[PDB]
RNA sequence: AGAACCUUACCAAAUCUUGACAUCCUUUGACAACUCUAGAGAUAGAGCCUUCCCCUUCGGGGGACAAAGUGACAGGUGGUGCAUGGUUGUCGUCAGCUCGUGUCGUGAGAUGUUGGGUUAAGUCCCGCAACGAGCGCAACCCUUAAGCUUAGUUGCCAUCAUUAAGUUGGGCACUCUAAGUUGACUGCCGGUGACAAACCGGAGGAAGGUGGGGAUGACGUCAAAUCAUCAUGCCCCUUAUGAUUUGGGCUACACACGUGCUACAAUGGACAAUACAAAGGGCAGCGAAACCGCGAGGUCAAGCAAAUCCCAUAAAGUUGUUCUCAGUUCGGAUUGUAGUCUGCAACUCGACUACAUGAAGCUGGAAUCGCUAGUAAUCGUAGAUCAGCAUGCUACGGUGAAUACGU
């Protein structure tokens, strides 16, 4: 029932990188995931060069929702999120959109995504929008 | 100058107590005996299905056990020889008297 | 393949030994799976027991994209409709 | 369905008959993922004509069998079973308040 | 599952091996050597009604010791039989023997003895169940803590297969410290095959 | 049937290998071992016997 | 001088931690931790026993090691260290056990059984 | 849990009939090797050497024999898993399932096994015409996590000196190694609780709530499966429904079903350098080094029934270089060419190596499947089955996460 914590990030002394390398960690291969992510911390901290946390923390407060929905006859209820699920899903659409740019690099699509997302654009700020258009559209018949 | 042996039987009590038999009869008329230096005692595996015609997925397993015992003794003499070939029993042990 | 190299059952070859010096024959019946073509067998006929019945195959000149063990595969029409 | 016949050689006559019958169920709904038929001559020695049938359904399936004198009586008697074994299912009918 | 005689589950802990010799990889010779003896004992089964025999094989000899309830039979008066058994055996074992009968005590309590017993009263045209009635009767008599006794086949020389068992005395079976002696038998007269599966519990 | 085949795997050969090591007690050729020459199932039966040592069991 | 020492056990990977006063430095198998264990940039976590015990530090190190891969083998390091720190001072056991790392993880792999194949996947059922 | 012959049950032909083979009775006998002829072999035709070996007083007895007779017989993969035994899947590792005694009731039947709590569970406790007992769960056993002891080689090197190398000296101290120890049992405490049953929490402890898994699978349902494991009731056959040989076939394909494997690529492909396991096999088998070769393999031969020697070197990965998004160095089917091993024999029907050729295919539609942590997923390793041969099975490890609100 607990959620099997990750201790710190051993890179810049954050944490959610660790939560995030594991989401790049496909096939159980960590080093290639860690590789391409930290590389993205080179690229995004280069272009319009800045700290990791400006683009990162801002962008993941531009897409990281506050309300979601669940079904139950079938009546979709708007719901308050548990912050682990909030952050969870933010990163979910983060990587799961990161491939969906349709590009070549390991990192540009990432750093494009978090840079774009720090600027309140792209499909992750979008899914925050549309998600919160399912929230307060569906307040009525299930809250 | 030394004596050495190898034992192989399929019960862990009898084999080492038997080692105490020959070792007791050995340091009786000798000494300088290496204690029962253990050995890894590997195994085997044999898998068979609980069936006759069909039902392969539902099966059963078996194995084999294989004890080895390394025991030696130094400053040899014909008395410890008779202690070697004197009392090996029960005969499930597979003694291999060597030097 | 073979261990250096080509071979014969050493009765079939021992037969065509008697067939091949004189006025040759156009007829040999056999079973001939452990034996294969080479230029002593030329000018003769063979009929390898397919498994039900032998059938004639006359040894032609460059029968080298081909061998003795089979000439009409015993799957035999076809086995299939098409 | 592996329309196989134990100790009876499935002709095209039998296949035609069978499939023909299940066509009638397009009333509901077909939706044809698969179907099977087990038929056998089991000597009693009055000796049979056994029919066991299987229907895989949407989110579920329904088996059906029966014995009788001959194959055609077995297919007709087992009919009117795998219809009511199917009909009804649904509706189910809305709530909550509140 | 579904079930197994616990002996397979009890062995390696609470009982000797049913046949023994030194541990070398020449087993196909020596196992199928043992079996040639295991066959021949059936001639004595009709004369001895022994439970079983476990063989030892000394470094150049063989020792077997037969668990019988008929000592003077197998011993004979003065060993007029055991010695031609040595040689008719040694003839076939291609190697000698030192038989030494190990008579059964307690005495006719055992599973196998009773097993083929009731199989044979059954083979002599007997209403099956009473045989088990007298069996269990003399069973709790002799002092035993748990029994049942099962039967299968075409009982009474009649129509299709049946079964039955009379359970009495608490029988720890799903335990691992029971030390119990499962058995089996086979005997028909005219209609099929009717074996039995007796059970006991004596000590732990 | 297998009755003559009993002699087949016991008969001599033209050469080394057109042979097999079937079971002794049973005549099932397939699913056998060169260690004991026993079919799949006689081994099961006589492993329960604990005739040979044998072990059996369930330590893997 | 003096030197402390301990043993390490996890994940089919064994280590004989030899822990000595010193700068704080590693040559496992007479070879440094860093290039030896791929990649690896995780060795803060290996020095977190120093982040919590006699913090900061430092004590130099030696260890012989074999078996399993880097994960357990880098992770077989600690319990010999932390145990050698119980042997150093049991006072920090209250600072250790409240934070772990002297509790050797009893977990390991499993056995097989019927159901498994090349990929550790149990079988499907009959659809259609 | 290995169909080229064998296997093979199926087919062709060449074949035999107390027979392929077995016992009995009769006649003998140590039991037949090497070639020749034919045969496709089976096998014959012969030559030929199998040649009473233990006992024998002259003979006989006898282990074992020849071909023949001998009638029983042999044999049946001929049928009947609904004539059966045996063996095994199943719901279900669910939590239930019965009885002796007594009561009740015309009677079938109920009681116990019900009501309250509680546990994963008929787990326990309370109350109760019910009481007691059984099978069943747990437990008992195996493995695993900690320590103590016992012992130190082929195992380890801590102090050392030392070798390329624990190689040598030495030490068993360490790890390791196999057997008895101590340990976890709500056990200690705190709380909640009909104070009991219990439950929540806390301390320590290596391990707290049957630590994890393994084994064990109740009564029983499925007229479940198997006469082809073995055995067997009954029926049937018997110059064949039996048995011998060479070849075929059991694998053919317009197609479909299931199951797995491999691709559809830059999280990547091609290439160079480099780090890490577990388990287990080996006697004439494991074949070290060296040597040959594009490699499969070929030569040689050290060692070794194994803590040793060898098998056997781990892959993923790490370091770099390049490719720079093509139906591409993706891709890897296709077909041919030239070769290695085994086999008497690789054509129907063995695998593999070198060269070329480069199909479809850009994540799969409706529908649909598994999985709660070292799990999934992925990459390796060995073993059996074996002359040869596993995209399969079994076992071993390496790496290695997301989710679990609530019902």
């Amino acid at each position: 029932v607990p959620k099997r914590d990750v201790l710190p990030d051993p890179i810049h002394n954050s944490k959610l990188v660790t939560k995030l390398i594991n989401k790049i960690m496909l096939d159980g291969k960590r080093g290639t995931a860690q590789r391409i992510l930290y590389s993205a911390f080179d690229l995004v901290e280069q272009r319009s060069g800045r700290d990791a946390l400006e683009v990162f923390e801002e962008a993941i407060n531009n897409i990281m929702p506050v309300l979601e929905v669940k079904a139950r006859s079938n009546y979709q209820v708007p719901v308050e999120v548990r912050p682990e699920r909030r952050t969870t899903l933010g990163l979910r659409w983060l990587v799961n959109y990161a491939r969906l740019r349709g590009e070549k690099t390991m990192e540009d699509r990432l750093a494009n995504e978090i840079l774009d997302a720090a600027n309140n654009t792209g499909g992750a700020v979008k899914k925050r929008e549309d998600t919160h258009k399912m929230a307060e559209a569906n307040k009525a018949f299930a809250h | 100058q030394k004596i050495r042996i190898r034992l192989k039987a399929y019960d862990h009590r009898v084999i080492d107590q038997s080692a105490e038999k020959i070792v007791e009869t050995a340091k009786r008329s000798g000494a300088d005996v290496s204690g029962p230096i253990p050995l890894p005692t590997e195994k085997s595996v044999y898998t068979i299905i609980r069936a006759v015609h069909m039902y392969k997925d539902s099966r059963e397993q078996f194995e084999q056990r294989t004890h080895k015992r390394l025991i030696d003794i130094v400053n040899p003499t014909p008395k410890t020889v008779d202690a070697l070939m004197g009392l090996n029993l029960p005969s499930g042990v597979d003694i291999e008297i060597k030097l | 393949s073979i261990k250096k190299g080509p071979f014969v059952d050493e009765h079939l070859m021992k037969k065509v030994e008697a067939q091949e010096g004189s006025e040759k024959k156009q007829v040999i019946k056999t079973w001939s799976r452990r034996s294969t073509i080479f230029p002593n067998f030329i000018g003769h006929t063979f009929a390898v027991y397919d498994g039900r019945k032998h059938v004639p195959v006359y040894v032609t000149e460059d029968m080298v994209g081909h061998k003795l063990g089979e000439f009409a595969p015993t799957r035999t029409f076809k086995g299939h409709v098409a | 369905f592996e329309i196989h016949g134990d100790n009876l050689t499935i002709t095209d006559a039998i296949r035609n008959y069978i499939e023909e019958k299940i066509g009638k169920l397009e009333r509901y709904f077909n939706d044809v993922p698969n179907a099977v038929a087990h038929v056998k001559v089991k000597t009693y020695s009055n000796s049979a004509t056994k029919i066991e049938v299987t229907i895989p359904l949407k989110n579920v399936t329904l088996r059906a069998e029966e014995r009788n004198d001959d194959l055609y009586a077995g297919i007709d008697l087992i009919n009117n079973k795998l219809e009511r074994q199917v009909r009804k299912y649904k509706t189910r009918i809305n709530r909550k308040s509140r | 599952g579904q079930k197994i005689n616990p002996i397979g589950l009890r062995v390696g802990i609470i009982r000797d091996w049913e046949a023994k010799w030194y541990a070398e990889k020449d087993f196909a010779s020596l196992l199928h050597e043992d079996l040639k003896i295991r066959k021949f004992i059936d001639n004595e089964l009709k004369e001895a009604s022994v439970s079983h025999v476990e063989i030892e094989r000394a470094a150049n000899r063989i020792n077997i010791a037969i668990h019988t309830g008929k000592p003077g039979m197998v011993i004979g008066k003065g060993g007029s039989e055991i010695e031609k058994l040595r040689n008719k055996l040694n003839a076939l074992t291609d190697k000698k023997v030192h038989i030494n009968v190990i008579e059964i005590k307690k005495v006719d309590l055992d599973a196998r003895l009773v097993a083929e017993n009731i199989a044979r009263q059954l083979e002599n045209r007997a209403s099956f169940r009473r045989v088990q009635k007298q069996a269990i009767t003399r069973a709790m008599k002799l002092g035993a803590k748990g029994i049942k006794t099962q039967v299968s086949g075409r009982l009474g020389g009649a129509d299709i297969a049946r079964a039955e068992q009379y359970s009495e005395g608490t029988v720890p079976l799903h335990t691992l410290r029971a030390d119990i002696d499962y058995a089996h038998a086979e005997a028909d007269t005219t209609y099929g095959k009717l074996g039995v599966k007796v059970w006991i519990y004596r000590g732990e | 049937a297998k009755t003559s085949m009993v002699a087949k795997q016991q008969k001599k050969q033209k050469y080394a290998v057109r042979e097999y090591t079937r079971c002794e007690r049973c005549g099932r050729p397939h699913s056998v071992y060169r260690k004991f020459k026993l079919c799949r199932i006689c081994f099961r039966e006589l492993a329960y016997k604990g005739q040979i040592p044998g072990v059996r069991k369930a330590s893997w | 001088q003096v030197e402390y020492r301990g043993t390490g056990r996890r994940k089919n990977s064994v280590a004989r931690v030899r822990l000595v006063p010193g700068e704080g430095n590693i040559t496992v198998n007479n070879r440094d931790v860093r290039e030896y264990l791929p990649f690896e940039s995780l060795i803060l976590d290996l020095n977190q026993p120093f982040d919590v015990t006699e913090t900061k530090g430092n004590y130099d190190v030696l260890v012989n090691v074999h078996g399993g891969g880097f994960t357990g083998q880098a992770q077989a390091i600690r319990h010999g260290i932390a145990r050698a720190l119980l042997e150093a001072d049991p006072e920090y056991r209250g600072s250790l056990k409240r934070a772990g790392l002297l509790t050797r993880d009893p977990r390991m792999k499993e056995r097989k059984k019927p159901g498994l194949k090349a990929a550790r996947r149990s079988p499907q059922f009959s659809k259609r």
